[PDB]
């Protein structure tokens, strides 16, 4: 239940944005952590260690794609000087 | 008509023939000419492969429709009862 | 190997001559020309082999080819005599339609001569093909030919001619495709000797009917679905308009004896009050038009759209005489519309540089041999007796009399306002004052080659309209099987 | 196989910081996935709906099996644009068989054949490509919810990079950022699907997910509704990375912004390995007996985003300009095809889907390599037009407006010829392959009650087929605004070349022009064999249309 | 039976809702700083638009199967066409009202005829090989199946026509039917 | 003007002009009262009458060896 208002913030950050493309990775983040979150309460209260398994490699993943993310949104600044939209 | 082996080696005498019409090059000087054998040779070997893929089809569809009409029996048969 | 397919195989053999003959001789484009036309010649005479072969009352499929390894598409030939005058119209009419531009294109001859070659080809493999779902492919294969024709070889307003025509058929017949695809499901194939044997249910082919008329009213054309007719039949080449008109028109008539009267009578019967409003207001609106139309081959293009409204009726006659006239002026519009598109744009067209009526009067005074054939092509376009146009529109207009009476009666206006347009039309060109005072140069009468590609549309016509047992012998036995109906002393016999 | 290809090529890669051996590491490549297509050949000599394997986290079907070798075939064709130069030098003195294995030409090749090209200078390209194929491959063969998550972040994430690849282009580094911004977000849903499917279900299995949906679909405690609902959020981030609509907003600029080889790779590769990988899922979770479950099905998303793609993919692109925007609309159209195939779960509609995705691969190939050929054709053409002079990023994309093939027939015509039957074939008319691959989806739609979106399908065929038409006008009806340069043809600039035998011993010498280069052989003979195919296909259906019947047949075997 | 009005308001809520989400984000689009109350001031006519047709359709499809008494597709036509000619009233052109109408109403009614996929299917759940097998070898049918459907005459004359036209034509303009004979002789 | 060569003709401006205004009349129909009931008048009106009298007129008659003693009546 904690994890479904988590997961609302994360949705809420795209809905209350027009110009924050940093805000973008950041909504991205709190979906995955709310996501996992949930999984790692749910194997808990299903005594299932796969579960925590799962909540691991996510973490790896999540960790590898913002590190894609920002390696991306380096290759963008570098061309640009700017990560604001002019909305 | 659609022999399998002669339709892939004039299919391989057609891609040599697009090929050089592509290019704007032209379809036939003399040292050149190995190409359309070749082409078409390629061609001819696919569709002898062709043709051994259509034999193991034709069985592999043939047990199917057994099969279907065997379950289909059987069903029936059940249904006498 | 059987004659049908070297028909269909000629035309690609001289298209991969024209395409290649380059490498062994600038080659100038008379060869090409040349090779084009002899390719059309030999295609004719075979056609003309097959026929001396072929009997007239055969319920079988002639000159067919034994496949024994069937796929999922399979292209199987044969003939019957509802077809086997298609093939002999496509086969006269593709030399005459080459003669015709045989100096009016000037640029990009090459790709000319292979679309019109490949247009022989899938349009006889229209006529040709066994299969109702090999009928809707080649039915729709030479729309890109068609798209391309008229964009390289269009006039003025050639874009949005080749737009409408291609963006009309393929709408019309992707309702054909799902009423042919409905078909296939429910018997298993699209083979004629195999669905001809199938009943379909009555509500089945009501919803049948309707997929396959709308593709047909689209390709007829019939009135109100008919604006890519009178762009694409004028901003065309000279070729491209005697081969749409000629034998793209005659697709729709011949693919009703193939796809509704075999396997849809019920529906056919039920709905003919539709076919036949739809007809009788074709036959009275178009005519109206083409009397105010002033433009010389927008004239002769609307002319077509009445007349193909005749045979139309005469389809869905459900009578002996209005079928076997329906082909017969199919075929007898074939030879005039073409030689009135040579008439008005190949002589007045490439004398003047324009359509428009307003600028020609009083030709007769300097062109005695062009008044002369445009005269008996205008009688032709009116149904005069002596043409196989008569022969055509009487048994047409007699079988949709007796079919449905008030139709005919509406339908039988024609003659009058066929005379109208077509004389009209005469008057203005070739009489109606001196010569007109818009001509600076003088005008040369026919060359040797407008001469003989009238004289040979106009020999056609006549011959025929004088002994129209030429096809009518070999049209009876096998238009017997499209009828439907029965007496009630000669049915049930024991 | 795909493993040990990518660490070999990284190992070799790492230790090299040389640009001229991006030729050679792409055609490496090449050889690399010819071994896996020989691998997964012999992996065909078995019948079943699947083998779970390595502990049940990966299957193997004769479906994923043909899917994988289909996946290398496409992958060595649009590596042939980074493996070969695009043009040579040609003449009919050094033609015999003899000279090509014996004898050598020696010229001044730098500038002609373009031998500093950026496509030709990137020397990860072919190792990222080969990670995005192993995502791809994984995806195809996973047995389970995890499985199903790493292999969509792989094969998900090569693409980000890919589309970035080209890090001195604004435009590219502006793609890339999209692509990855809204994948991401499309990522989430996948993620919270599957993990939706796990906290209520309790197992990770695909296997064991089907079991509870079988007995689930009996005709009160614990009633079954989140099986459909998770699917239904999985099947959203899915529908995004196919760019089906309403999700589809996207790839109408990333595809225009990144350069056209990338494009081609990028295009292509995803959709074949989502909908493979979401056809099996549909049939498993086919509820067959009309319960409650029935109605909230997740696969009406399917249904509802096949309409969608239908009507946006045809409308949207009539007034398009730009010929990559296009093919991304035109993709989309084609995209609600292959959704409604899907979606109605038949046999016909299962064969129906299995040739129409691979038909329409090799056919968006053929657009793409055409499209990147004509590019490197103008190399000796000259054009004042204002408005090809203000393109951005012209290397990376040197076609990037349908007016820059107006007259394109007049220059090329069997090229042009080439263009105009695949563009025909994605109309649908007969007998092109794309014709017969619309009719067999409209059949199995008709046969199964889909009239609705039969009739959709038709009619939107028609508004599709004139932006079609469109392109088809551009490059016939008029004259081009492209002139041949007048230095490469002076009639006094020739360059050098040097025919040498096996011992470096001169033969002749001969003086070339303009007129001497060509498009090389690769690019010709490619669209020249995939254009005979679209032409041809009426003569080589069976074999072909066979493989998918008895694939059909092993799924639906009971 | 069924209530109009009833019907008729939900139908105004499920699609006034949508609506009203529609008019959330063209709020949330807008470039100035215009608030959180442009949701009924600037895009509220796009929430009331939504909200009027979806009504209307719900209404008069449910108020044509009421004036009817019948259930089929005819009512999902013109609710479809009512629906749409409100949806044409915004734009406040006859001809738009019309063309709209005339789109909504054939696309809901051809949807409702053939039962779209969009929810499910009219699952046969029979034996698919024996109807496939009735309808391809059903070659021969009863005659009066037939006659049932396309009736006697315009060429259909079953033996016994005469007959029967005899009593027919007696039976309607009172006149026996006594064909003269073309021998004098007899 | 349109490939091969014609003749000199006195191409008058106004015909000309004339002819141009009937090609692309097209681009200016509106629809108004008297367009929408003329448009009406000739494509339901007329043929739904044609249609409903080919109706009620399919099979009334037929003329096929009626003698005296007869009638053309059917139905
Ligand atoms: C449907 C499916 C079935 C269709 C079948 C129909 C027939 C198709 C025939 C295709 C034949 C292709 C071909 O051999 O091209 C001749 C082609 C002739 O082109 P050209 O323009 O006259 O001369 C080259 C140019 O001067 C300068 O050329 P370039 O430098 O521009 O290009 C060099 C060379 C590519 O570079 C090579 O050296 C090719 C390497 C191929 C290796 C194959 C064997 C591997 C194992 C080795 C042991 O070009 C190609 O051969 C293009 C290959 C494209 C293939 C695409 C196939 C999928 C589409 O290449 C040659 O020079 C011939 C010598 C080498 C032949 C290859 C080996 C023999 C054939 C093996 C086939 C497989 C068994
Ligand atoms: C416009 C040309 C239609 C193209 C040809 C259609 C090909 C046949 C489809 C007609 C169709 C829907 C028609 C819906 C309205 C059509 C569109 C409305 C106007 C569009 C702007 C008839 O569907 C009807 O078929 C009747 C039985 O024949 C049933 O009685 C009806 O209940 C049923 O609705 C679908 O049924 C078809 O599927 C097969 C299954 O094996 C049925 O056996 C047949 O039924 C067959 O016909
Ligand atoms: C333009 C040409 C038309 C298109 C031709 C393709 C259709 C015909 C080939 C379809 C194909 C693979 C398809 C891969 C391509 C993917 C998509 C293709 C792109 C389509 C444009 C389906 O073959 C598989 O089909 C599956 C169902 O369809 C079956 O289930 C499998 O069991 C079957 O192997 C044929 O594969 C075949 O490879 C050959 C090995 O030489 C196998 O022969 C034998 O195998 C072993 C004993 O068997 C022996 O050890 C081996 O010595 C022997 O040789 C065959 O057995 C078969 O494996
Ligand atoms: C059952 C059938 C009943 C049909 C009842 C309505 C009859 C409508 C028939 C539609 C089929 C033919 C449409 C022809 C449209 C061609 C055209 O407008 O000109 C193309 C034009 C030619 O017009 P142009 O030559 O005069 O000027 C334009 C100049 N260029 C081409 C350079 C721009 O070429 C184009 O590509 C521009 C078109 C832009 C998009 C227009 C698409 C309209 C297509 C509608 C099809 C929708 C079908 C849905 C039903
Ligand atoms: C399109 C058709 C693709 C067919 C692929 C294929 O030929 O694989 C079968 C073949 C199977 O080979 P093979 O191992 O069966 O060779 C014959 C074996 N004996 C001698 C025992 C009969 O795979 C290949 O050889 C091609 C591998 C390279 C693929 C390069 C394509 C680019
Ligand atoms: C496509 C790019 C080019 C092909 C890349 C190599 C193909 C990779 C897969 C593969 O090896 O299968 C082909 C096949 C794999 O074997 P195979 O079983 O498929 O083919 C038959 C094998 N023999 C000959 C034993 C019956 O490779 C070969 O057969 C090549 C044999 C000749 C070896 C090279 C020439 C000799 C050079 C001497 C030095
Ligand atoms: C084949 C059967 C015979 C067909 C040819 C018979 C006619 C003939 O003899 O050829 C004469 C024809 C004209 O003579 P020619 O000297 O080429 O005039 C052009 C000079 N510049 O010379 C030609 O150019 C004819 C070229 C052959 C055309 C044959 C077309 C065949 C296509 C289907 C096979
Ligand atoms: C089936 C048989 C093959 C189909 C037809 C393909 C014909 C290709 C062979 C022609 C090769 C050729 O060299 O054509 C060259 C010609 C223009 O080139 P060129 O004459 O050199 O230009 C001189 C400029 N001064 O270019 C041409 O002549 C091509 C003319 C256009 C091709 C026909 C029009 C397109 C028809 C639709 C194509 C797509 C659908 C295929 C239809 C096939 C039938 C269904
Ligand atoms: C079946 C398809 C039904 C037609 C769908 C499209 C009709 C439509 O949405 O309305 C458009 C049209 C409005 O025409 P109008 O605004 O007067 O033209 C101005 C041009 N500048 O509306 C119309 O003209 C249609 C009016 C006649 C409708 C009779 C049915």
């Amino acid at each position: 239940n904690i994890t479904l208002i988590l997961f609302l913030i994360g949705i809420l950050g795209f809905v209350l944005n027009r110009k924050n493309i940093i805000l973008m990775l950041i909504s991205i983040e709190i979906m995955l952590l709310s996501i996992t979150f949930l999984i790692l309460l749910s194997s808990l209260n299903m005594d299932d260690i796969i579960g925590q398994t799962y909540a691991i490699y996510i973490i790896v993943v999540a960790g590898a794609e913002s590190a894609i993310g920002l390696g991306i949104l380096v290759a963008f600044y570098r061309l640009r000087g700017s990560i604001a939209i002019e909305y | 008509m659609v022999n399998r082996i002669l339709f892939w080696t004039g299919f391989g005498l057609a891609v040599r023939f697009w090929q050089l019409g592509i290019e704007m090059r032209p379809f036939f000087n003399r040292k050149s000419l190995w190409a359309y054998p070749l082409f078409g040779g390629v061609g001819a070997s696919f569709g002898y492969w062709l043709q051994s893929i259509d034999e193991k089809q034709t069985k592999m569809l043939e047990e199917r429709k057994q099969a279907i009409l065997e379950k289909r029996a059987r069903r029936a048969q059940r249904q006498a009862e | 190997m059987s004659l049908l397919y070297v028909l269909l195989i000629i035309p690609i053999i001289g298209i991969f001559l024209i395409s290649t003959i380059d490498s062994f001789y600038f080659f100038n484009v008379s060869y090409y020309k040349k090779i084009a036309l002899i390719t059309t010649i030999l295609n004719l005479i075979v056609s003309l082999i097959i026929y001396i072969l072929f009997d007239f009352s055969n319920n079988q499929f002639q000159f067919i080819q034994e496949n024994l390894d069937l796929s999922f598409y399979d292209i199987y030939l044969g003939v019957d005599g509802v077809s086997i005058y298609f093939v002999l119209l496509t086969t006269i009419i593709m030399p005459i339609a080459l003669v015709s531009n045989w100096n009016s294109i000037t640029n990009n001859i090459k790709s000319y001569l292979i679309i019109m070659l490949l247009l022989e080809t899938l349009l006889l493999a229209v006529f040709l093909v066994l299969d109702v779902l090999l009928f809707y492919i080649f039915f729709e294969s030479i729309l890109p030919p068609l798209f391309i024709l008229i964009g390289l070889f269009g006039s003025s307003n050639k874009v949005r001619a080749s737009f409408y025509i291609f963006l009309y058929t393929l709408l019309g017949s992707l309702f054909l495709l799902l009423s042919i695809l409905t078909m296939s499901s429910i018997v298993g194939t699209t083979y004629f000797d195999v669905l001809l044997k199938s009943s379909f249910e009555y509500t089945t082919q009501l919803f049948l009917f309707f997929g396959i008329f709308i593709a047909f009213a689209v390709k007829t054309p019939v009135w109100g679905l008919n604006s890519w007719l009178l762009r694409a039949h004028v901003e065309s080449p000279l070729g491209g308009s005697i081969v749409l008109a000629a034998i793209v028109l005659k697709l729709s008539l011949y693919g009703v004896f193939r796809l509704i009267l075999p396997i849809l009578p019920q529906a056919s019967l039920n709905l003919t009050y539709i076919v036949y409003a739809i007809g009788a207001i074709t036959v009275l609106y178009a005519s109206f038009s083409t009397l105010r139309t002033v433009d010389v081959k927008e004239l002769i293009a609307y002319s077509s759209v009445a007349h193909a409204a005749i045979y139309l009726m005469g389809v869905f006659s459900n009578t002996i005489q209005g079928l076997e006239g329906a082909i017969l002026l199919g075929l007898a519009h074939g030879f005039v519309s073409s030689g009135l598109f040579i008439c008005a744009g190949g002589i007045l067209y490439d004398r003047t540089g324009t359509r428009l009526i307003y600028f020609f009067r009083g030709l007769t005074q300097i062109m005695p041999l062009f008044s002369l054939f445009f005269f008996i092509l205008c009688l032709g376009n009116a149904g005069t007796p002596l043409t196989l146009n008569f022969v055509g529109e009487f048994m047409s207009l007699y079988g949709t009399l007796e079919r449905l009476p008030i139709a005919g009666m509406l339908a039988s206006t024609s003659i009058i306002f066929s005379a109208a347009y077509s004389i009209y039309m005469y008057n203005r060109i070739a009489f109606g004052g001196s010569v007109s005072l818009y001509f600076i140069d003088c005008f040369r009468d026919l060359t040797k080659r407008e001469f003989f590609i009238l004289f040979t549309l106009v020999s056609f016509t006549v011959i025929l309209g004088i002994y129209p047992s030429f096809v009518l012998d070999g049209l009876h036995y096998n238009i017997s099987s499209v009828v439907y109906g029965i007496e009630p002393n000669a049915s049930y016999l024991t | 196989m795909i493993m040990i290809s990518i660490l070999s090529l990284l190992l070799s890669t790492s230790v090299t910081l040389r640009r001229d051996m991006s030729i050679l590491f792409n055609r490496i490549s090449i050889i690399a996935l010819a071994y896996c297509i020989l691998h997964d050949t012999m992996s065909l000599s078995f019948i079943s709906k699947g083998i779970g394997l390595h502990g049940g986290l990966l299957h193997i079907t004769n479906l994923t099996q043909i899917f994988h070798i289909f996946i290398f075939i496409i992958s060595i064709l649009i590596l042939q644009l980074t493996s070969f130069y695009p043009r040579k030098v040609w003449i009919p003195e050094y033609s015999s068989l003899k000279d090509i294995f014996f004898n050598k030409i020696l010229y001044y090749r730098t500038k002609i054949i373009n031998k500093m090209g950026e496509h030709m200078k990137i020397i990860e390209y072919p190792l990222i490509l080969l990670f995005v194929i192993s995502g791809a491959v994984f995806l195809i063969s996973t047995n389970d919810l995890v499985s199903i998550f790493l292999s969509i972040e792989l094969q998900s994430y090569g693409l980000y990079l890919l589309s970035t690849i080209y890090r001195n282009s604004e435009l590219s580094t502006t793609g890339g950022l999209i692509y990855f911004l809204l994948g991401g977000l499309s990522s989430c849903f996948i993620l919270l699907g599957t993990s939706l499917l796990y906290v209520n279900s309790g197992t990770t299995s695909l296997d064991g997910l089907y079991i509870l949906n079988s007995i689930s679909d009996v005709n009160s405690w614990y009633k079954p509704y989140y099986l459909n609902f998770s699917l239904l959020i999985f099947s959203i981030g899915f529908l995004f990375k196919v760019s089906a609509a309403p999700f589809h907003f996207w790839s109408p600029d990333v595809y225009d912004a990144i350069p056209t080889i990338v494009t081609t790779f990028v295009a292509i590769i995803a959709k074949i390995s989502i909908f493979i990988f979401l056809l099996e899922l549909v049939y498993y979770t086919n509820s067959n007996a009309n319960s409650y479950l029935s109605e909230f099905s997740w696969t009406y998303a399917l249904l509802i985003s096949s309409l969608l793609s239908l009507i946006i993919g045809t409308v949207v692109g009539l007034t398009q300009f730009r010929i990559k925007r296009l093919l991304a609309y035109s993709t989309i159209s084609h995209v609600g095809f292959i959704l409604l195939a899907l979606s109605v779960s038949s046999i016909e509609s299962t064969q129906a889907f299995i040739f129409y995705l691979i038909q329409y691969s090799i056919s968006n190939l053929n657009a793409f390599f055409i499209l990147i050929t004509i590019g490197f054709s103008l190399y000796g053409y000259v054009t004042n037009n204002k408005e090809y002079k203000s393109l951005l990023d012209k290397n990376n994309s040197p076609i990037q407006l349908i007016s820059q093939l107006k007259g394109y027939f007049y220059i090329n015509p069997l090229l042009s010829l080439s263009l105009a039957i695949t563009i025909f074939s994605f109309v649908g008319v007969p007998p092109l392959v794309g014709f017969f691959a619309k009719q067999m989806v409209l059949s199995a739609a008709l046969d199964n009650g889909y009239i609705f979106l039969s009739l959709i399908a038709i009619i939107t065929s028609v508004i599709g087929a004139v932006y079609y038409l469109n392109v088809i006008k551009e490059i016939f009806f008029y004259s081009p605004e492209h002139e041949v340069n007048p230095v490469l043809n002076e009639s006094d600039s020739n360059f050098s070349l040097r025919i040498l035998n096996e011992k470096n011993v001169l033969i002749r010498s001969v003086l070339l022009k303009g007129r001497n280069i060509f498009i090389s052989s690769p690019f010709s003979i490619t669209i020249s064999i995939i254009t005979n195919v679209i032409l041809l296909f009426i003569f080589m259906n069976k074999e072909w249309l066979s493989m998918g019947t008895i694939l059909v047949q092993i799924l639906f075997s009971a | 039976p069924k209530d109009a009005v009833h019907l008729g308001l939900k139908g105004a809520a499920v699609v006034g809702g949508i609506g009203l989400l529609f008019a959330a984000v063209r709020t949330s689009l807008a470039r100035k700083n215009v608030g959180p109350w442009a949701i009924f001031t600037r895009n509220g006519k796009l929430a009331a638009t939504f909200a009027a047709v979806g009504g209307a359709y719900d209404f008069t499809r449910a108020a044509a199967a009421n004036l009817r008494e019948k259930e089929d597709w005819v009512n999902n036509g013109i609710g479809g066409l009512f629906a749409g000619a409100t949806m044409g009233l915004t734009t406040g052109r006859i001809p738009r009202v019309l063309g709209f109408a005339a789109l909504t109403g054939v696309v809901l009614a051809t949807a409702e005829y053939a039962g779209s996929g969009l929810r499910g299917v009219f699952k046969r759940d029979v034996d698919e090989y024996e109807r496939k097998e009735f309808l391809r070898k059903n070659r021969r049918r009863p005659i009066e199946e037939t006659l049932a459907e396309i009736g006697e005459g315009r060429g259909i004359k079953p033996p016994g026509y005469y007959e029967r036209r005899a009593q027919r034509l007696k039976e309607k303009y009172g006149v026996d039917i006594n064909p003269v004979c073309a021998d004098p002789d007899q | 003007m349109a490939g091969l060569q014609h003749y000199k003709i006195a191409m008058d401006p106004a015909l000309v002009r004339l002819g141009s205004m009937i090609s692309n009349r097209y681009k200016y129909f509106r629809w108004t009262k008297r367009t929408a009931l003329v448009s009406f008048m000739y494509v339901v009106v007329v043929p739904s009458t044609i249609g409903y009298l080919a109706y009620k007129t399919d099979g009334l008659w037929d003329l096929r060896a009626k003698r005296r003693g007869d009638l053309i009546s059917e139905r």
